[PDB]
């Protein structure tokens, strides 16, 4: 604040402005149809041969089986565009029936940096030096200018890293896939680097399964930037057109008795935030 | 405009910025005068040898013209022939102005207006 | 963006119009495959013989090419590369949708579509 | 409404759109002085020379 | 000639139903009417210009 | 303001009028083509000139 004399009036304050961004969600409907040809054949919540239960019942069980995977694609949708947004700041939605677009968040294309740990000679000094580089350009174009506290490796990329070298986090103890390393201390100053390793494997839509996390890279991401999940109308008879998370949908044909099974939701994965991470690549 | 549209995407919906004028506690002085030159808003005037509002500029002719001494600051838009009503006093903004080239720095804005009721400091 | 308007003047919004597309009740079937070419909303699609979404064109040659044959009427528009989801069911307007030019009258308009599923009628 | 034999489905009719308009308020600000000068001499309805 | 009503003489009726996928609605009257004058030579007809 | 489905209803309300006033018109329009010429004559694409 600034000093004037006792005497003097004073001095008057500039203030500052606003930016705004306005974004859609995009729409997600898988189903399946039910024949004849699933509800006569033996599930293994069955007894064994002897018909106890009728076919009623276990259309019944499938139908709860597939209501129970719906419910699962979503939520792997879900985890997908959370992924995207935090990694590129755009999200490539793709799909046999729905066109390329990209939704962008708006993420300065300084933080989506490239450099290269093959040459001899790098250090540790050296990454870790990078990677203080990356919370230095971080820090300056946020708005809230918060420091990042974690570093998500991909596998090749924490391959790279310690192959050239030499509560919370107990949430994720009994979880596949993404494993707290250790916070290294080191000379950062800044930031303290804790280390996680993410290396799930999810199915593509063209079921060539590949890595959720870009495996030759680094991103870097704070807690500061509260993204809001979002989730647009649902264009249905059911529900009255509303929003909701899901919603699961069953009708049928006259003949033959084919029932079909459709859920149908509009995620979308939002940061509030997006200049409060970066992506560091280091390899090929 | 008929189709909605069905797909995803992003759009930028602008960005706004306060536009403060005042740098003092003085008192305003107001008048309206006929117009000869098209205005812009918050832009310096001065008055040619018709009487009318000229914006300001210096290096005017052997013999300084009557438009290169300032007089008040502009607050409406207006074309040739209309009026204009123009601050004469208080205490103004530095940068929230209309200055053109070779009236750049802060010593020259402030030797434009030395001695009036206008006065043009910076902000904070 | 920085300032209001205090003055008086007018403006319009804008205008809406309703775009309507079906004209009947057949099934609807959809898909989507490949594009080769820019498709721009309800645009009738043919299939080169790459198998790609080029839009119909008729004189596509002694023997016509397979873009000769009209199949789809896309739904959302999308560039070389994209995939396009279309229609190949229903009953369609004959005005919303995009044709070009030697296709004009009616009668062609549907002679392109004898014999599929596909449908162009007129609205009453 | 238009004729359809009693076999076939039936006729689709379209429909019409929307038009806008807008307007903005202008502003008024007359004002008065008020002196020493014009409240010290006399109003008509007052007797002479003692007012 | 419509199940709805019963195939019962009416003045108009409507009638709605839809798809399932996608959410398409549709709307339909059905009607039949004649207007019939019983007396039909109680009315002329005089066209007087061009 | 208005919900999607309170969207839906009001133009189902619209269209139920307009279905309406179209019989009503085409009842008037018969009513006035009979007392002109003592006949009229049903159009229309799907129906037969009769």
């Amino acid at each position: 604040a600034p000093f004037v004399a006792p005497n003097v009036q004073g001095r008057v304050i500039k203030e500052s402005g606003y930016n705004t961004k306005t974004f859609k969600p995009a729409y997600v409907k898988p189903k399946h149809v039910i024949d004849p040809n699933m509800i006569i054949p033996r599930q293994p919540g069955e007894a064994l041969g002897t018909g106890t239960l009728s076919i009623a019942q276990r259309r019944d069980r499938v139908i709860a089986y597939l209501l129970m995977k719906h419910r699962a694609m979503h939520e792997n949708t879900w985890e997908w565009m959370a992924a995207q947004a935090a990694q590129y700041g755009y999200v490539d939605v793709q799909g046999q029936d729905y066109p390329l677009v990209r939704v962008d968040f708006g993420r300065d294309a300084a933080l989506t940096m490239t450099t290269d740990w093959t040459a001899a000679g790098v250090t540790l000094m050296d990454m870790i030096a990078d990677l203080r580089d990356g919370q230095r350009l971080v820090s300056d174009k946020s708005m809230s200018g918060t420091v990042i506290r974690d570093y998500v490796f991909g596998g090749d990329a924490w391959d790279q890293f310690v192959k050239v070298g030499g509560n919370v986090t107990r949430l994720w103890d009994d979880v596949e896939g993404v494993q707290y390393m250790g916070e290294l201390v080191g000379a950062n100053g800044a930031g303290r680097m804790r280390i996680w390793v993410n290396t799930q494997k999810y199915r593509d839509q063209n079921d060539q399964e590949q890595f959720l996390m870009k495996q030759k890279a680094v991103m870097g991401i704070s807690s500061a930037i509260e993204g809001v999940r979002c989730f647009g109308a649902i264009l249905d008879k059911g529900a009255g057109y509303q929003a909701l998370d899901y919603f699961p949908k069953m009708w049928d044909q006259e003949d033959p008795s084919v029932e079909y099974l459709m859920s149908q939701g509009a995620p979308l994965m939002v940061p509030a935030d997006p200049n409060a991470s970066f992506l560091l690549t280091v390899m090929s | 405009t008929s189709l909605p549209n069905y797909l995803a995407g992003n759009g930028d919906l602008g960005s706004w910025e306060p536009t403060q004028i005042f740098a003092g506690e003085a008192d305003i002085v107001t008048e309206g005068g006929a117009a000869g030159a098209d205005i812009e808003i918050y832009q310096v005037i001065a008055k040619n040898a018709a009487g009318a509002m000229v914006p300001h500029d210096p290096t005017a002719t052997e013999v300084p013209a009557p438009q290169s001494v300032a007089i008040g600051i502009a607050a409406q838009p207006a074309k040739s022939g209309q009026n204009v009503p123009y601050y004469i006093g208080g205490v103004f903004n530095h940068a929230a102005l209309g200055w053109h080239a070779s009236l750049d720095t802060l010593a020259k804005r402030q030797a434009v207006f030395d001695r009036t009721n206008i006065h043009i400091g910076n902000l904070y």
